[PDB]
C-alpha cells in the first residue's frame, strides 16, 4: 500500500506548504490536516544519514525543504532539506 | 568387465534419459508456477489499500468539498494530483449521475452529497444522495 | 555450483542482474530502486554507496561522480587520509553490489561477468577484469555493453549479418555497429556524444517553460529549486508520455501556479533538433564501416530515455524498418552480462517444448458434475492426484469417469475415459478412500490412477491419444465454453445434495 | 464419486533429537485430531520449543 | 454409543526367512478387506504355502 | 457404567457415569472407541475409555 | 500433564504450498527415500548419556 503514500506525497507536501477571504483557509483543519489521521492509521510517520535530507545545498541537518515520510520501515519518495555546511 | 564396460554404458545412457525426464519435469514445475503466483499478487494488491482509502475519504470530502482566489486556484494541484493519485490504483467515485441508480452502490439522481470512494470490484462508503 | 552474475557500470547507468530458470531476470537494490547508481562516498570508519551515498554529496565533502572517465587512465584522486585510484573505488562499487546481490539471492555469487565499452582495449577493459575482482567478486569474462545486449537478446541462431546498436547513457549518446562471423562477434564501428541523453531533455522541457512563464508573468523560475525540482519531475513526466501519449497536460500548480496542457509536436519540434547530433554519429559509423544504411542484418534501441518515438521516427525513415523493442532497454546491460554467464558455466542446448497442456481434466462427480484437477496452459511433465469417497453408504464398486474442456457438465463435455474398479469394503458413504493420479507425462499419453487406501486394490488406465485432432477444433470448444456463458444452471445438481436423507 | 479432503501432506513435529516425527499421516480425512505425548530432552529441561 | 465389531487380534502369515507379516491390522473394524503382494521363496521356487 | 444383571439400564445399580470429548465430528459407526474394565483383587474397578 | 500449562498457537493454511510443491516434494520422498539413512541421529541417541 505504500504506493498510494509515495505518488501521493507531492498533492499532500503541495497543501502541507500552504498552511474578507481570509476565514476560508480555516477550512483546512479538515482536507491538509484529517489525511495526516487517516494517512497515519496504515502506520505512516514523517541523525540525518543516507540522502535522509535530501540536500539541495556543521555535521547537523538544518530544516526541511519538502518533507518526506518512512512508511514505517519503507522508502517510497524522497524528502528535501538543506544543510548548515 | 568385458561387456560390464557395455553395462555401465547402459547404466549411463538409462541415466540420460533417466535425467533428462528428472528435467522436464522440472521445467514443468517450474514454469508452472507462474499463472498461480501472477494471479495471487494480483488479488493481493487490487485491494487492502482499502484502509488507506476508505480512511482518505474524509479528507478529500473536505478537497472535494471546501483576495484568496489565487490561493483557491492553487487547490489545482492538490485535488488534481488526490483524484489522480486515486488513479494509476483504481479507487474511482460513484459516476451514475441521474439514472437508477443502484441502491447499494421517476427515482433518478438528483444530486450527490459525498464523493464516491471504490477501489477494484467492491464497495467502500456509500454517498448521501439527492 | 553458483551462478555467473551480471554487472554493468554505465556511469550513472548501473546494474547487477541474474537468471533463475528460463527467465532472464533484472535485480533490484537496497532502495526501492528498481536500479541504484554509480557514484559513492566516503566518512569516519564508515562508507556510504548508493543513492544513499548520492544525497549525502552536494552536502558532504565525499562524492564520486560518473568515473567512467577515470578508468584505464593514470588518475589519481587526493581524498581524505590517503589518496584513491578508479580501482579501489570501483572495488566499493562492487563490494556493495555484493551485499545487495547476497541480500537478494541467498545463494552467493562469487563468479561474476561485466559490461564495458566497444571501442575499449587492453588497458581499460582490463581494468575491468582487475577491478571485477579488488571487490572480491571473480570475472569469468568481460563482455562490452553493445555486443553484451546483443547478446542478451542473442544473435547466434540466424545467419551472418551486420547490426548498429543504439546506447543512451545517462546524458551520454553511443551506437556501436556489429557484425556476425557465424558465432562470432566483432564489434566493427563506433559513434555517439559525450553529453547528450535523457536528462538534457528535461531541460528543454524545464527550459522553455520556464521562458514561457517568463514569457507570462514577468516572473522568472530558475532561482527556485523546489519549484525547479518539481519542473524536473513533472516535466520528465510530460516526456515520457509524449512518448506513449497522443496529448497531455502538466498539473504543476499551487506553484507560488503553472497549469499548461502539454503538447507532442511542440516538445517534439522541441526536441527534434539533437535527433540529427545522432544522425551525425550514426552515419560516421555507416562509414568508419563503409557500408550504407542498406547494408545491414538487424538494428537496435538501448537506453533510458530512448522510450519516446523522437529517434524512432527519425530513424524509420532513415534505415527502411523498425527495431527490436522486446526489450526493456533501460537496465538491458545488466541481464546480457549473464546470458552466457550461464552458457558456460550452466545449462547447456534448449528445446522448451509441450510446455501447455490442452485442457482442463477432471472427472465424473455427482453423475457427471465435471470438477478439474488439471487445467488448461499447464506444462506437460507433470501429474496431479485427488481422492473422492463413497457415492452412497455400501458401494460395492466405483466406476471412474473422466472428461476433457471447461464446461461444468457431462456431454457438455468429452467422454475421455471409462473403466470401474471392484471389491471396496462394505460401509458408510463418504468414508472409504479412493484416490486417482492424474499421471501426465511430457509426451502426451496420459496415465491415470484410482485406487482404495485400505484396500490398496489399485485400477489405472493408459489413454491413447488425447488429442488425435487439430488446433482450430479444439479451440472452437475453448471458444465454445465462453459462447456458452452461464450452462451454471446446473447448480441445480448443486441443490441435489438432497442425496442427504437425515 | 465425490470430495471431501484428504490433507493433502503429512504433518508433524521436529521431534528431540532432531528428526522428523508424522503426527498425521499424509492422506487423512476432513478434520480430525490427533494427540501423543513427549518428553524432556535433557536433565531438567525449563523450556520445549515445538516447530 | 454402540459397538462395533472390532477383529479383535489382528491376522496375517509367515513371510520368508521367517517371520510374521501384519496384512490387517488390530482393531480394524467391521468387515473389511486388505492386500499384499511378495513374492517367490527362492530361486524359481517350486511351490508357495500360505500358513 | 451399570452393575446389576438386568437388561435394562433403569433397573440396574448406577455405579458411575463419565464422558469422553473431542472426537472428530464424523459419521456414525466409524469411530473406535475402546472402553476396558479392569478389576484388582480389591474388588475395586476401574473404567478407561478411549479413542 | 501435571501442572496443567496450556500454552499452543494456531497454524493458518498459508505458508504451506499446495500446488504443485506437494506433489513434488513426495516424489521427493521416493527418488530420495534411502533418506532412512536418518537413523544416524537415532544413533545420536550417543548424547542420550546424559
Amino acid at each position: 500500500a505504500q504506493s498510494l503514500a509515495s505518488d501521493l506525497l507531492p498533492v499532500l507536501d503541495n497543501f502541507e506548504r500552504a498552511l474578507q477571504a481570509k476565514s476560508i483557509l480555516q477550512g483546512m483543519e479538515m482536507v491538509y490536516r484529517s489525511l495526516v489521521d487517516a494517512l497515519k492509521k496504515e502506520g505512516v510517520e514523517a541523525p540525518f544519514d543516507p540522502y535522509l535530507h535530501q540536500a539541495v545545498m556543521p555535521n547537523t541537518v538544518v530544516e526541511e525543504l519538502q518533507k518526506g515520510y518512512k512508511l514505517k520501515d519503507r522508502v517510497l519518495r524522497p524528502a528535501m532539506v538543506k544543510v548548515s555546511q | 568387465e568385458l561387456a560390464a564396460a557395455k553395462a555401465q554404458i547402459a547404466e549411463l545412457e538409462a541415466k540420460l534419459s533417466e535425467m533428462e525426464h528428472r528435467y522436464l519435469r522440472l521445467y514443468a514445475d517450474f514454469e508452472n508456477f507462474r499463472r498461480r503466483t501472477r494471479q495471487e499478487m494480483e488479488a493481493a494488491e487490487k485491494y487492502r489499500a482499502q484502509s488507506l482509502a476508505s480512511d482518505l475519504l474524509p479528507v478529500l470530502d473536505n478537497f472535494e468539498r471546501a483576495q484568496a482566489k489565487s490561493i483557491l486556484q492553487g487547490m489545482e494541484m492538490v485535488y488534481r494530483s488526490l483524484v489522480d493519485a486515486l488513479k494509476k490504483e483504481g479507487v474511482e467515485a460513484i459516476e451514475a449521475v441521474g439514472k437508477p441508480f443502484d441502491p447499494y452502490l421517476p427515482n433518478t439522481v438528483v444530486e450527490e452529497l459525498q464523493k464516491g470512494y471504490k477501489l477494484k470490484d467492491r464497495v467502500l462508503r456509500p454517498a448521501m444522495v439527492k | 555450483m553458483s551462478k555467473i552474475i551480471g554487472i554493468d557500470l554505465g556511469t550513472t547507468n548501473s546494474c547487477v542482474a541474474v537468471l533463475e530458470g528460463g527467465e532472464v531476470k533484472v535485480i533490484p537494490n537496497p532502495e526501492g530502486n528498481r536500479t541504484t547508481p554509480s557514484v559513492v562516498a566516503f566518512k569516519n570508519g564508515e562508507r556510504l554507496v548508493g543513492e544513499v551515498a548520492k544525497r549525502q554529496a552536494i552536502t558532504n565533502p565525499n562524492t564520486i561522480i560518473s568515473i567512467k572517465r577515470h578508468m584505464g587512465t593514470d588518475y589519481k584522486v587526493e581524498i581524505e587520509g590517503k589518496q584513491y585510484t578508479p580501482q579501489e573505488i570501483s572495488a566499493i562499487i562492487l563490494q556493495y553490489l555484493k551485499s545487495y546481490a547476497e541480500d537478494y539471492l541467498g545463494e552467493p555469487v562469487t563468479r561474476a561477468v561485466i559490461t564495458v565499452p566497444a571501442y575499449f582495449n587492453d588497458a581499460q577493459r582490463q581494468a575491468t577484469k582487475d577491478a571485477g575482482r579488488i571487490a572480491g567478486l571473480e570475472v569469468e569474462r568481460i563482455i562490452n555493453e553493445p555486443t553484451a545486449a546483443a547478446l542478451a537478446y542473442g544473435l547466434d541462431k540466424e545467419e551472418d549479418q551486420t547490426i548498429l546498436v543504439y546506447d543512451l547513457g545517462g546524458g551520454t549518446f553511443d551506437v556501436s555497429i556489429l557484425e556476425l562471423g557465424d558465432g562470432v562477434f566483432e564489434v566493427k564501428a563506433t559513434a555517439g556524444d559525450n553529453h547528450l541523453g535523457g536528462d538534457d531533455f528535461d531541460q528543454v522541457i524545464i527550459d522553455y517553460l520556464v521562458n514561457q512563464f517568463k514569457q507570462e508573468h514577468g516572473i522568472d523560475l530558475s532561482k527556485d529549486k523546489m519549484a525547479l525540482q518539481r519542473l524536473k519531475d513533472a516535466a520528465e513526466k510530460a516526456k515520457k508520455e509524449l512518448s506513449g501519449v497522443t496529448q497531455t497536460q502538466i498539473s504543476l500548480p499551487f506553484i507560488s501556479h503553472l497549469e499548461m496542457t502539454l503538447t507532442r509536436a511542440k516538445f517534439e519540434e522541441l526536441s527534434a533538433h539533437l535527433v540529427e547530433r545522432t544522425m551525425g554519429p550514426v552515419r560516421q559509423a555507416l562509414q568508419d564501416a563503409g557500408l550504407t544504411p542498406a547494408d545491414i542484418d538487424k538494428v537496435i534501441l538501448v537506453g533510458g530515455s530512448t522510450r519516446i518515438p523522437a529517434v524512432q521516427e527519425a530513424i524509420k525513415r532513415e534505415l527502411g524498418k523498425e527495431p527490436h523493442k522486446g526489450v526493456n532497454p533501460d537496465e538491458v546491460v545488466a541481464i546480457g552480462a549473464a546470458i552466457q554467464g550461464g552458457v558456460i558455466a550452466g545449462e547447456v542446448k534448449d528445446v522448451v517444448l509441450l510446455d501447455v497442456t490442452p485442457l482442463s481434466l477432471g472427472i465424473e462427480t455427482m453423475g457427471g458434475v465435471f470438477t478439474k484437477l488439471i487445467e488448461r496452459n499447464t506444462t506437460i511433465p507433470t501429474s496431479k492426484s485427488q481422492v473422492f469417497t463413497t457415492a452412497a453408504d455400501n458401494q460395492t464398486t466405483v466406476d471412474i469417469h473422466v472428461l476433457q474442456g471447461e464446461r461444468p457438465m457431462a456431454a457438455d463435455n468429452k467422454s475421455l475415459g471409462r473403466f470401474q474398479l471392484t471389491g471396496i469394503p462394505p460401509a458408510p458413504r463418504g468414508v472409504p478412500q479412493i484416490e486417482v493420479t492424474f499421471d501426465i507425462d511430457a509426451n502426451g499419453i496420459v496415465h491415470v490412477r484410482a485406487k482404495d487406501l485400505g484396500t490398496n486394490k489399485e485400477q489405472s488406465i493408459t489413454i491413447k491419444s488425447s488429442s488425435g485432432l487439430s488446433e482450430e477444433e479444439i479451440q472452437r470448444m475453448i471458444k465454445e465454453a465462453e459462447e456458452n456463458a452461464e450452462a451454471d444452471r446446473k447448480r441445480k445438481e448443486a441443490a441435489e445434495l438432497r442425496n442427504e436423507a437425515d
